[PDB]
């Protein structure tokens, strides 16, 4: 029964952030003259899904591709489908998912970006109808963040520094995200959920940057070529590949201090 | 097709085959002898090649180059990083008429000291009453407080020592930006292209200090399109409200005049503001006409159901939009949402006083009718009853 | 408050960062001596190589290109031929790799400037026998004949041709981003081109009938082009002599090809606009 | 047609063996034949290689020579991607007797072509028993484009009608996926300078409504001169739309390009209310057709196959041809031509049915069949005259 | 004539082909309008305005040289075409 | 993991000059008066690798020496076939595929001796009709 | 209109012959169509006057 320490936990959150959207975004119960409004955010949230994903799989040509584009287009210009909150979670739910899936590594790092950037705005209106647009921002907002945590994942922490650097601007977003949940007890089990996953996010995030490729700093007594950097520390001149994305400077000129693996005989 | 940066094994094969073949005649390459030591050093030379051209193509890529190659290349297409910004507000100073003025104001509200940004009259107005547009000394988030008094930080003749700020409302601060946050926003604007939409002009009038709500003149307004002997529109005007500053959100007219200056430029008409060139516009206020409403029937409904009313139809007043009918359709629908369709509810529109007010006008089925330049502003709701039940 | 500065969305407000220090060597910092006596420390260690590599020196001969001194008490061995690599190295990428990044982007060819050209499709107004009649009675290189007007094929010198196309190149760029055709961001684009629009009216306009602007030279001095990583551009002149060249005396006085092709820009952008007039008036240097 | 300057090889091969005698052999010149002379040569064979990897970098940059899969890499960065295939789509009226359950899986078959429900199908039919669905192609490509009314029910209900009808126009938008090559040609335009963009995008915008094939610019033969003799040149926008697989010959009825010009200006035009910009005014125009009948002479004496290939050409550049514009027997004859061969003995003739004359069309004297504007050539029917050769 | 109005790219083109194709021309045989026509149509577009005229230097009279009611130059035997100059005019209105 | 050294690598040469036959090769977009020629040379090109390939089987009697036979008369007398340069490619590649199995060993070298000697001649025409031929 | 297909054979006298060319896509216009065809197997015996 050991732990297990090399993936994230996503499910937990995404049920957690289902129920709060379903909590307050209803447009057949806010008053009339702003159901229009609410309707229309929605739209545009779902459009943010649609051009993130048509951007990833430009050169992809199966028979899948022509299914995805197909059903993205329905559902926007059907005008009945969001006024079920039930319709509208379903498809703002697996339209991250097909995002997720369409490339593996930093190919997502842009995309996902700018979906955060968008869902920073908040709502202008008053009473229960802010709180009917601010559920679809903060909703669309977790769900980005918590995509990105999963990108980060995949890919090789080039240094210690980078890799931290990295997890703090996700515990930012997700720190943001806490505090509106909690400003007047406006969540409290959405506040629970948040900070739960914040802390489960650092365990990793910490442990990929100081362990996945164990760096450590050597000292050398001056600048010498990468060929015989690699032979010197290792013992095989072909590893000199590792070292041109962790150190700056020229080939012929690295050092004096040189980033590389533990040797582990 | 495509031809990549061969990997180690297979690159230095390539060399010692060719290096043996045309120089030595076929001989095998001896371990330790010098035709070893060539072969290697010629190896590492082909290396260290493209090692540092794959380095050298990455600085071009705007997604991955360092922070000082990023400013450039960035500046050159003309986009640059934002520095820290200022915060704004509205003053009111009284005193003598015809006192002489200086363009060295300041204001010192709490901790914090304003100077003026707009240009300052000679002289006092006759109605001796003044409103200038100010901003914070010290750029940053904290100019953003929200007090209401404050003094004149070095006395004048003839001028009170104590000044307002209309709501207490000063807005715009921020810090500058970083260099995360600037590479996005540089290769998004590398995606995006304006058109003039009219949605790009309204939208730009929302970056003035302290503006709420923007809208079109409304049905009741008969615009000019032409301003001149051309062929199809070329003019565009429309309100704007300050809803959380000024009362009612209507400003005077010494504001909206300002914007109008910076958004569609001095003279008009030559591009020399944010506008386009040859495009002419305005951009106008309007005057407060009061009214107030006579809800029937709430008190036989529970207390709480009845604040409820009392607050949406307040709310949905107040952005009404300048120049345009508000029925009593409208009203009515606001409490059927909440009180449910068998409820015995009426509503009913009367002016204060049951006078008479310039650009008001009540039509047979009982709405009210507000011609051009003038808002429907709410001055009190009460409720009555003249029924039984229960 | 701030000070704005132009910028391809009209005036806004500038900044700087704080200096990082993350930067790889570019292609200025690489120098023959650099890395010519780097590669003995590749060769093997024993005392069979000792003395040799701490004998080790370079000289630069007359142009550049690093050659190890040979003194009374050489001793010829592999190590010279190391250096001799290096030597190569240097070379290679100088001739080779440099030559390829600088000429990839728009504001830093040199050689390709008129193959650049051919990207963007660009076509002259002034050179087609059928110009459009708006574009004044008689151009600047156009002489009256009996048959009509006739126009005149200028062959520039060297220098002010790789200038002026180079220039144009660089506001071609910018406005392929696309802009809001207000005075202030027109005033940018063409900014490299050393041209500025003014318009005549004064008063509040809007009623006239007609838009009247005139171009105004901002400087006497394209920003050439430097080939070396370092250094710093030559400006060269942006006007040309009609006697000198032994051109028709019927041309005016001093021809401006940056002026030109500012003026075909500008019509084109604004052409949606029904009274749009240009007036240009004669130039000369200060 | 280099990016590279490489000296002329002499010059070159000199540097190279004079760097050599100066660092390794000490100022002397080399041998003819000894391993310094091979040494030197070989040095020479890489350093050609070098020149040819950095013009292959740098070639593999600029969008009109990448490779087919960095062309879309390069293309994202500035938000222009590959359009994907489409489905075909339309209306479709639906019958039976009310209160009958219905369900999610139905289907319909119109001349072969098989079209699923692309909406929530409600519960059950309605009180009056007519229903209205939405229909998508079931698989994508120009195949699902047809011109039928009368279809059939494919998995029968009990309560619903066997028989099923579809609305007064007919199923199409489907289309093919798109190439490589077209990408980058579009690719390349949108970075291009062109003048008057906003023209550009108009025509762009106006392939997007449905069942819109074409896009063609005003004619030759619209160009107009004031009494002046002086070209005018209009400052609105204006241009052609067909239909090419929904009607007839493809020109559309008035009231359609109405409803398209509303939507693309505005009502009132130019107030920005449409797709189009503030201040901007124009005008979707439409044609008439008038019919031709071509002969083609002389072909007995080539092959079947020659004879097949050479009708079908023609056929579909009439087909293509813009309206207001002239159709002159040259073409016509070298597309022929060009087929059969410079030294063939082939002819062409262009004649009204009937030899009846038309509004809009006029027979010059070298025999082109000049059109006005507003009038595209549409063809009747292609004959080709038998003779009797090569018996 | 008509050329002045496309591109100077196109232009050339159509110059540089119309003179090799003469150059190559067999002896004592004629050179038709047509042939030139072609030439232009194949690069230029089927709808551009096009047209070509042959015309003897100086408007002059050379022996074994005459032109046909179609426009075509008629060569005899041991004559051949040769190109002497190719000029570009303008006498309409577009654009 | 372990490398081969007793056979060569094809796949790369002849995709790789797949790519620069179909670069240039174009009989559409040369110059009208120069097709014909084009066409021609192409005709010639394959009419080699029939003669090269009807040498080594001579003695052969088997049922596809019939069906291979038919394939080379019926794509000569057909006259479109050339127009495309996707035929045009696929015809001259697998011509030589035919060749190379027809005989194992010094079989062939006379016969591809040949082709190349009737390859080394270059074209006399001007711009890019030179580059089709 | 009607499609084609590209595997059709046709039958003289016992003797079948198929399509020796590249059949078009679809029937043209005119609802005629050349073919030419080969006989299946070789030798003398698909010579026939029918």
């Amino acid at each position: 029964l050991v732990g297990s320490l090399i993936a994230l936990a996503l499910s937990p959150i995404i049920t957690a952030t289902e129920e709060s959207f379903k909590r307050y975004y209803s447009p057949e119960n806010v008053r009339y003259y702003n159901s229009e409004t609410v309707i229309a955010t929605m739209a545009e949230a779902v459009q943010q899904v649609q051009t993130g994903y048509l951007a990833l799989s430009g050169n992809d040509t199966s028979q899948e591709k022509w299914t995805i584009v197909r059903d993205f287009r329905n559902v926007l210009i059907d005008e009945f489908t969001f006024f079920d909150p039930a319709n509208s979670w379903n498809v703002l739910r697996n339209g991250f998912s097909y995002l997720d899936s369409a490339a593996v590594g930093q190919d997502k790092f842009t995309i996902l970006r700018n979906i955060i950037n968008w869902s920073s705005s908040h709502s202008e209106l008053d009473g229960e109808s802010a709180d009917a647009q601010n559920a679809i921002f903060s909703a669309v907002r977790v769900l980005a963040t918590a995509y990105l945590s999963k990108a980060y994942m995949e890919t090789v922490a080039s240094t210690v520094n980078e890799g931290l650097a990295q997890y703090d601007q996700i515990a930012a977003i997700l720190e943001q995200e806490a505090q509106i949940a909690q400003e007047d007890c406006h969540d409290n089990e959405f506040f629970l959920s948040i900070r739960e996953f914040s802390v489960s996010v650092a365990r990793v995030m910490v442990n990929r940057a100081y362990n996945s490729p164990a760096l450590i700093v050597y000292s050398f007594p001056g600048t010498m070529h990468s060929l015989v950097v690699a032979w010197e520390i290792f013992g095989d001149a072909k590893r000199s590949r590792e070292l041109e994305g962790r150190n700056t400077g020229a080939p012929w000129a690295i050092g004096p201090k040189v980033i590389a693996e533990r040797v582990r005989a | 097709c495509t031809i990549q940066r061969p990997e180690p094994q297979a690159l230095r094969d390539k060399i010692a085959t060719r290096f043996s073949t045309n120089v030595l005649g076929g001989a095998e390459i001896i371990p330790e002898s010098n035709e070893f030591y060539v072969v290697t050093l010629e190896y590492a030379m082909q290396e260290e090649f493209f090692a540092f051209a794959e380095q050298m193509w990455r600085e071009q890529d705007p997604r991955y180059a360092c922070c000082e190659n990023l400013v450039k290349m960035a500046a050159r297409r003309g986009v640059y990083p934002k520095p820290a910004q200022f915060a704004q507000g509205y003053v009111r100073m009284t005193g003598v008429p015809g006192s002489a003025l200086n363009q060295n104001l300041r204001f010192q509200f709490e901790n914090q000291t304003y100077e003026a940004a707009s240009v300052v009259p000679d002289q006092l107005p006759a109605t001796g009453v003044l409103v200038l547009r100010v901003s914070a000394v010290t750029p940053g988030p904290s100019g953003n407080i929200r007090v209401t008094e404050g003094s004149l930080v070095t006395p004048v003749p003839g001028i009170s020592s104590a000044v307002t700020a209309y709501g207490g409302n000063f807005c715009g601060g921020d810090d500058a930006e970083e260099c995360e946050p600037f590479r996005t926003r540089y290769l998004q604007r590398l995606q995006y292209e304006p058109r003039l939409t009219v949605e790009w002009l309204k939208s730009k009038a929302m970056e003035w200090p302290c503006v709420t709500d923007v809208f079109d003149l409304g049905p009741n307004c008969c615009s000019v399109n032409a301003l001149g002997e051309v062929e199809c529109p070329n003019n565009i005007e429309f309100y704007v409200l300050f809803r959380d500053t000024f009362d009612c959100g209507l400003a005077p007219q010494c504001v909206v005049d300002e914007i109008t200056d910076w958004l569609f430029g001095s003279p008009q008409g030559l591009g020399q503001g944010e506008a386009e060139f040859g495009i002419c516009g305005k951009v106008r206020t309007a005057t407060a006409v009061n009214l107030d409403i006579y809800l029937n029937g709430l008190s036989c409904a529970t207390p709480a159901q009845a604040r409820v009313v009392e607050q949406r139809i307040t709310d949905f007043i107040n952005r009404h939009p300048p120049s345009t009918n508000l029925t009593v359709e409208q009203l009515r629908f606001i409490g059927l949402q909440v009180l449910g369709s068998s409820f015995a509810f009426d509503v009913a529109i009367r002016s204060p006083g049951d006078a008479s007010q310039s650009g008001l006008r009540f039509n047979a089925c009982g709405d009210a009718e507000i011609d051009c330049d003038y808002k429907a502003c709410l001055n009190s709701v009460q409720v009555i009853n003249n029924n039984v039940t229960t | 408050m701030n000070v704005l500065v132009p910028g391809i969305d009209g005036m806004v407000s500038a900044g700087k960062f704080e200096y990082s220090g993350c930067c790889p060597p570019d292609f200025a910092d690489m120098d023959e001596c650099t890395l010519a006596t780097s590669y003995v420390g590749l060769l093997p260690s024993g005392p069979l190589w000792d003395r040799a590599k701490y004998e080790a020196i370079t000289t630069i001969t007359a142009t550049g290109n690093c050659a190890a001194c040979w003194t009374e008490d050489h001793c010829p061995t592999l190590v010279d031929y190391a250096v001799n690599v290096g030597a190569r190295l240097a070379s290679v990428i100088d001739m080779t790799l440099w030559p390829a990044v600088r000429e990839s982007d728009p504001f830093t060819a040199v050689t390709s400037t008129a193959d650049w050209l051919e990207r963007f499709k660009w076509v002259n107004c002034f050179e087609t026998s059928c110009r459009s009649k708006a574009l004044g009675e008689i151009t600047p290189i156009e002489y009256m004949t009996e048959c009509g007007p006739v126009y005149v094929a200028i062959n520039y010198p060297p220098s002010i041709k790789q200038a002026f196309e180079s220039a144009l190149i660089k506001s071609l760029e910018r406005l392929s981003m696309g802009i809001i055709k207000n005075l202030a961001s027109i005033n940018f684009v063409i900014e490299p081109l050393k041209v500025r629009v003014v318009p005549l009216d004064t008063t509040n306009a809007c009623e006239n009938e007609t838009l009247c602007v005139t171009f105004e030279k901002t400087s006497d001095f394209f920003d050439g082009v430097n080939q070396n990583p370092c250094g710093i551009p030559s400006p060269v002149a942006a006007y040309i002599d009609r006697d000198v060249m032994q051109l028709p005396s019927e041309l005016p006085k001093y021809i401006w090809p940056g002026h030109m092709a500012a003026e075909c820009v500008v019509r084109s952008l604004l052409s949606h606009v029904s009274r749009f007039c240009v007036v240009r008036t004669d130039q000369t240097p200060d």
